[PDB]
């Protein structure tokens, strides 16, 4: 009879792997300040990392690890894109980025801006904190002065038809204690139920694929699929049908790249291997494609959520090599080898 | 990687190794404090022997 | 700290005090003549705690026997180990105290008190450092439950910073048909709450229950309770006796054990449970057993409470990884039973000398809020008669007063109320 | 030469001591007797070691030792024990009754009355210095002598002795050997009383030394003996140096200098590595790389946290036996690529190095085994404050009810000391914080 504790509420994703670890009946849930447990399910910002790992007798284990901040807060994934030499200046799989604060990249930022300018290169940049769609120098760093990332905006970037509409892969990845980087077989794209403007950019909806926008400054929604949510095995179709290629080919093996070189990079710093609480983690990777079917790298979310229809599969692959790896009571993933 | 200050003897041996370069109450208060503690647990004894009368 | 001086009052105290000293003198190797004829130098290392060491190398207990009736004194004197106790320190009176505490409190008593002291005096003399106080007595008496609280308030007053230990015996109307029992025990209650350090709540209830359920005698005798009581003694005070880290001393133990001044009450424990008439018990048997309803010497059922603290003694030749094991696996088996807002509230102990004809035993302490069950019942007695104003003209033709009664009455009930509370509290 | 008094307090800071003055005399070759062949000026001498010990004109090595517990059983031990000839009768300092694990009666109520017996057998020992370093207090965190007897002290040395240094060997509370619950008020209360008085303190949490024990040592249950010889070794290592004809930490002042950049982040963390089993029959000697690794491994560390999640201040390894600087050079470069070391901005990324051609010297019929080299790391680490963070938890759960608060307030202590000693270790917590550091979707 394992023991847990539940510290995050909110969490729709670990509220479901509490769920299915009671109904085992061999997991028990205690008091959130119950220290006598075996697994923490803990709260997202300032989790008591220092304190677990000192019960005797209890083999801890935690959903988070400690660190991989540097990798999900977006102005510390471009720091860490930027200076260690495992990824470097020298990554063709992210786009160019520079941290902006209202220590600085103000100064390399304009260097770089204005060699475009006259270089007679496109100039789309994209504004977020860790949201605006600018070409002008101006229109941006005076944004930021009402702490961001200025990236630069996929101005060519690949569009389903029927539609002539944008998109963006998230891809679900489990970190588990002995650090095998587990690819959840289905993803999903946020696509953008209305077309493309290539001009303009003022409209904040046929660029920001984000399903909350979609639901709340889309007119078309809910046309092509329910929300806007295409799923592998139907997205894979479109690109056998419409661009002879596979979903495998074409993109998995550039996700799997990108997943497997940003968590080796971390590895040293946030492995629990010889510590004495293990963790764990799953991830939400952000994916753009562009036309020349070349996957980008968007964002690392360190709390992801699930899409209504993967919750039962992906919470159970959780609990099974996850969970009770560590915690054996009485595949559904692609392991990413490093 | 730099080395300074080599330091040598007979039982031992050190030096510098450089990776990168950078970027009270006096007695008089101890007594006041330790009287003050005293006369707290002598007034909690009376107080017992005064009830204990009683 | 060092010597701990033994007080022994009235029929209950006198005969659980006497088989207190037939069982740990065996144990530290001492004949029913003072001399000791032990294997182990353990046996005296701190033999000074219970015992006077006289000329000729003899020992001495460093008891007081009292009552206000010769009888079981008496009994105790002609008993086995009658011979080892220093006989100026037999205090008696011929009256009796009646079953009623007026008459050990205020009128008997009082006739008799100074006797005592003055005995107290002597062997709190002939200590090099006092630590404090052992007292043994039934609260449903008349001498051990009013002139032994009496007892402790005028030993409070002359010894007011050393430490106030006792084993009271609860009454049960499973043993005791005396109807006035409910009213003595509430007012020696109200005493224990204010003037004593650490109590034991020794329950005739649970010791009856355990002798017909589990020991399987259809016809239990005071013996065979007191066989349990001896025990129980033998086993919390195990850590004082013998050479150790935790629980050495009275006051490390209030320390561990008395969050709140007056939550002072033990539910005291027992593995195995035996009768009087081969197999030995694992760790893990040990430590099912302790912890378990039916192995507490109090009637109530520590799964209805919390544990503020508890202290765990196991006696023998065991596996220390093992007895480590089974007590941190008891703790997270169940961790809901355990206060939060008290952190690392069970402490462990592990003597090599078992007790006598056991290979291995345990013996628990608990400072459950489950104890509150004991208090609810004597409550609910006292109460009943009370509401009537019954059977108080014995008390009241003592010179007492129906104030006395609603004082008593509210203290217990204000006890029981702060057991809830803790019960109730969060982290 | 400058003199070095070592005072230890309570029964861990007694039993620690019995186990390094021990330790002492097997790497100094000082017999039971207090003898010492190797010591060819007879009655004195300006050698390296006369910074620990005293000499008499019967040619007896004398530890510059004080013993102070309120209770004699502890110390009566020292008076029968091996090393029993070493000691004078007025280096052993006993009360009758004890601090009963509670800080208010350790510092106040027994405190008050022996404290000025005791700063006399000091200033006994300081007559007998021709110039004093200062003092190397021993003591537990946990025990009401301990914390209680210990911050009083620390207070009047301050006074008596402003110009001196004063480090402390601390043993952080740990529930696998614990003797009582009040173990985390006794810590903080201690912690905030000492904290100007202390320039350096090296913390020894018991959990770490248990596990070390469990794991390396292959014992089952280990106990204060074989946590004290462990203990031992750790201490050695840092003092090896004030000992010994050293060239890095010869004195005092040297650990807070290159060590304690601001003055209440005096907590340096020590890691030691090898530590193997002497009941081992095959051993495969360690490299200098190998044992300076593990110098960045938890599992060897006196404090178990996490160095990455943290900042360095200072950093300093000390290696001990058959060490040369080419290999222990290749081992900084190697290790410094592989481990995620982060100094503070202010701090240029280096380490301050010190070999001590004194072999790793052991108890003979002990746990640990004899090895040709082994390392000592000191680093100031801002990941040290997870200790502080842990303790002051369990403090804040029991605080909130007031639980076992009436025992100190009983001793004179008033309830307001117990929230204002808090304030300052969440104040300390904020310091090492500052320096440390920079939804659903
Ligand atoms: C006919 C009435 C009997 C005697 C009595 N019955 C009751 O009280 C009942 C059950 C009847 C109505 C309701 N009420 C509660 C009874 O069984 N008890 C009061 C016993 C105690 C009684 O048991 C028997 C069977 O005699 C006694 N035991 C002893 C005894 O153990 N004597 C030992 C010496 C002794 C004497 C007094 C004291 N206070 C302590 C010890 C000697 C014996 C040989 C031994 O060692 O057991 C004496 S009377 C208790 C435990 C329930
Ligand atoms: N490593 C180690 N820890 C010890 C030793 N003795 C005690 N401790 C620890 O120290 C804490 C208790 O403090 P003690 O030193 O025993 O107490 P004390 O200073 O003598 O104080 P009182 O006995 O209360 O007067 C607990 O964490 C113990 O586990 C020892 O020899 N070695
Ligand atoms: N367990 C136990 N209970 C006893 C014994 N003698 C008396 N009692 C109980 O004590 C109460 C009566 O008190 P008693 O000690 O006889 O009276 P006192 O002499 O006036 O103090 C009743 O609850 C009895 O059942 C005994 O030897 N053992
Ligand atoms: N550089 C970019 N080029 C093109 N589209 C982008 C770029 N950055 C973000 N987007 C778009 O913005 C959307 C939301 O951005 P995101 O960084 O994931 O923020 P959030 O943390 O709020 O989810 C993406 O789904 C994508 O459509
Ligand atoms: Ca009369
Ligand atoms: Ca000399
Ligand atoms: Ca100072
Ligand atoms: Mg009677
Ligand atoms: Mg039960
Ligand atoms: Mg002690």
């Amino acid at each position: 009879m394992y023991t847990f504790v539940v510290r995050d509420e909110n969490s729709s994703v670990y509220a479901e792997v509490s769920r299915l670890l009671l109904a085992t009946g061999q997991w028990k849930r205690l008091r959130k300040d119950n220290p006598r447990f075996n697994l923490m399910l803990g709260e997202r910002n300032r989790l008591p990392f220092g304190r677990l790992g000192h019960e005797p007798g209890l083999v801890q284990l935690v959903n988070y690890y400690r660190g991989a901040d540097k990798l999900c807060r977006k102005a510390s994934l471009v720091k860490l894109i930027k200076t260690s030499p495992e990824l470097s200046e020298s990554c063709t799989w992210f786009p160019e980025s520079y941290v902006i604060y209202p220590t600085d990249e103000r100064e390399v930022f304009l260097a770089a801006y204005n060699r475009r300018r006259e270089g007679r290169e496109g100039n789309v940049w994209i504004a977020k904190s860790s949201i605006l769609i600018s070409s002008e120098a101006s229109e941006l760093l005076d944004f930021i002065d009402e702490v961001h990332v200025i990236q630069k905006y996929l101005e060519k970037p690949l569009l389903l038809e029927p539609g002539h509409r944008k998109f963006d892969i998230r891809s679900w990845v489990l970190v588990d204690h002995l650090y095998n980087i587990y690819l959840y077989r289905e993803g999903v794209l946020r696509t953008s139920s209305e077309p493309y403007n290539s001009a303009n950019f003022q409209d904040k909806t046929c660029h920001l694929t984000n399903h909350c926008i979609q639901k709340e400054y889309s007119k078309n929604y809910g046309r092509y699929e329910e929300g806007n949510e295409m799923f592998f095995e139907e997205f894979n179709q479109y690109l056998m049908d419409a661009l002879n290629t596979t979903l495998e080919n074409s993109i998995l093996l550039q996700i799997k790249h990108i997943i497997r070189s940003c968590l080796m990079c971390i590895e040293p710093a946030i492995s629990t291997k010889h510590l004495h609480y293990q963790s764990f983690q799953l991830f939400g990777f952000d994916f753009m494609v562009d036309e020349e079917l070349k996957v980008w790298l968007i964002e690392v979310n360190g709390a992801p959520a699930c899409a209504q229809k993967l919750y039962a599969e992906l919470c159970q692959g959780i609990v099974d090599v996850a969970i009770s790896s560590v915690f054996p009571l009485a595949s559904i993933f692609i392991k990413l080898h490093h | 990687m730099e080395v300074i200050e080599l330091n040598k003897a007979t039982s031992g041996q050190s030096w510098e190794v450089i990776l990168k370069p950078p970027s009270d109450p006096s007695l008089e208060e101890i007594q006041k404090k330790l009287e003050a503690a005293e006369e707290r647990r002598k007034y909690q004894e009376a107080e017992l022997l005064k009830h204990l009368a009683e | 700290m060092r010597e701990i001086v033994h007080i022994q009052a009235g029929q209950c105290g006198n005969q659980i005090g006497a088989k207190f000293w037939e069982v740990i003198s065996d144990e530290h190797g001492i004949d029913p003549t003072g001399s000791y004829h032990g294997d182990s130098d353990l046996q005296l290392e701190r033999i000074n705690v219970y015992y006077n060491e006289a000329t000729g190398n003899k020992y001495v207990p460093r008891a007081i026997l009292v009552d206000l009736e010769p009888g079981t004194m008496d009994s105790v004197r002609s008993g086995p180990f009658g011979q080892i106790f220093r006989p100026d320190n037999f205090v008696f009176g011929q009256s009796g105290a009646g079953n009623n505490w007026a008459k050990g409190h205020y009128t008997e008593g009082a006739e008799l008190v100074d006797s005592v002291l003055d005995v107290v005096r002597k062997e709190s003399e002939s200590c090099d450092c006092l630590q404090g106080f052992q007292l043994t007595h039934s609260l449903g008496g008349g001498t051990g439950s009013g002139m032994g609280t009496l007892l402790i308030s005028k030993i409070r007053e002359e010894y007011p910073d050393r430490i106030m230990n006792t084993f009271s015996v609860m009454p049960s109307p499973k043993v005791s048909d005396t109807v006035v029992e409910p009213y003595n025990a509430t007012l020696s209650v109200h005493q224990l709450v204010e003037n004593t350090d650490e109590t034991y709540s020794i329950d005739n209830e649970a010791l009856y229950d355990i002798c017909f359920r589990t020991l399987k005698l259809t016809t239990p005798t005071y013996g065979d309770l007191n066989h349990l009581v001896s025990a129980t003694m033998s086993g919390v005070t195990t850590c004082l006796r013998f050479p150790g880290q935790l629980n050495a001393d009275l006051r490390k133990l209030a320390v561990n054990m008395v969050p709140f001044p007056r939550l002072h009450f033990f539910m005291p424990g027992f593995a195995p449970l035996t009768s009087r008439g081969y197999r030995a018990l694992t760790v893990p048997e040990l430590t099912q057993q302790m912890f378990d309803s039916k192995n507490m010497m109090a009637a109530c059922d520590p799964r209805h409470g919390r544990y503020l603290t508890v202290a765990a003694v196991f006696r023998g030749r065991m596996s220390m990884k093992e007895v480590d094991e089974q007590m941190l696996n008891v703790q997270n088996k169940n961790s809901s039973y355990f206060v939060e807002w008290i952190p690392n509230n069970v402490k462990t102990a592990v003597c090599d000398i078992p007790p006598r004809g056991l290979k291995m035993s345990a013996t628990f302490i608990g400072n459950s809020t489950a104890i509150q069950e004991l208090f609810k019942r004597i409550s609910e007695q006292f109460t009943a008669m009370f509401r009537r104003k019954a059977f108080l003209h014995w008390y009241t033709g003592e010179g007492m007063d129906e104030m006395e009664f609603t004082e008593a009455e509210s203290n217990m009930n204000d006890l029981v109320s702060e057991y809830q509370q803790y019960q109730d509290a969060t982290a | 030469m400058r003199e070095c008094i070592s005072i230890h307090v309570g029964q861990a800071g007694v039993q620690i001591g019995n186990a390094c003055w021990e330790l002492y005399c097997l790497e100094h070759g000082i017999q039971p007797d207090g003898q010492m062949p190797s010591d060819k000026t007879i009655g004195g001498g300006d050698d390296s070691f006369n910074t620990f010990f005293s000499e008499t004109g019967a040619g007896k090595h004398v530890p510059r030792a004080v013993f102070v517990d309120l209770e004699p059983t502890v110390i009566d031990e020292v008076r029968t024990g091996t090393y029993r000839q070493l000691f004078h009768p007025e280096q052993l300092i006993t009360g009758k009754e004890d601090a009963a694990n509670n800080y208010a009666r350790g510092h106040y109520t027994i405190g008050k009355e022996i404290i000025d017996l005791v700063l006399d057998r000091i200033r006994k020992l300081a007559d007998q210095c021709t110039g004093l370093q200062g003092f190397l207090v021993f003591h537990s965190f946990g025990g009401g002598t301990g914390s209680g007897f210990t911050s009083l002290l620390m207070e009047r040395l301050s006074v008596d002795y402003g110009k001196k240094s004063k480090l402390e060997f601390s043993i952080y509370p740990a529930p696998q050997v614990s003797t009582a619950v009040v173990e985390p008020y006794n810590s903080i209360l201690t912690t905030h009383t000492t904290l100007e008085h202390s320039d350096c303190a090296f913390m020894v949490d018991n959990e770490a030394i248990y596990d070390i024990c469990r794991r390396n040592l292959d014992i089952e249950r280990p106990t204060y003996t074989n946590l004290n010889r462990l203990i031992g070794q750790i201490v050695s290592s840092i003092t090896a140096s004030l000992r010994f004809d050293g060239a890095l930490n010869v004195d005092l002042t040297e650990f807070q200098t290159n060590l304690v950049p601001y003055p209440r982040i005096h907590f340096p963390l020590a890691t030691y590595a090898p530590v193997i089993s002497a009941e081992k029959a095959y051993h495969e000697q360690l490299s200098v790389a190998e044992i300076t690794n593990a110098c960045f491994e938890p599992a060897n560390q006196m404090v178990k946290c996490d160095p990455r999640h943290g900042k360095y201040m200072a950093c300093c390894l000390l290696y001990r036996g058959d060490v040369v600087p080419k290999d222990v050079n290749a081992a900084i470069a190697t290790i410094k690529t592989k481990r995620t070391i982060q100094f503070v901005d202010w701090c240029p990324t280096g380490f301050k190095v010190g070999i001590n051609y004194q072999p790793p010297t052991v108890v003979p019929g002990g746990d640990l085994a004899k090895v040709q080299r082994a390392v000592c790391m000191l680093s100031n680490t801002t990941a040290i404050a997870e200790a502080w963070a842990r303790l002051d938890h369990k403090f804040d759960l029991m605080y909130a009810k007031r639980a076992f608060v009436h025992w100190y307030v009983g001793e004179g202590m008033e309830e307001g000391e117990f929230s204002e000693a808090r304030e300052d270790m969440a104040a300390l917590e904020k310091d090492y914080e500052e320096v440390g550091v920079d939804g659903e979707e």
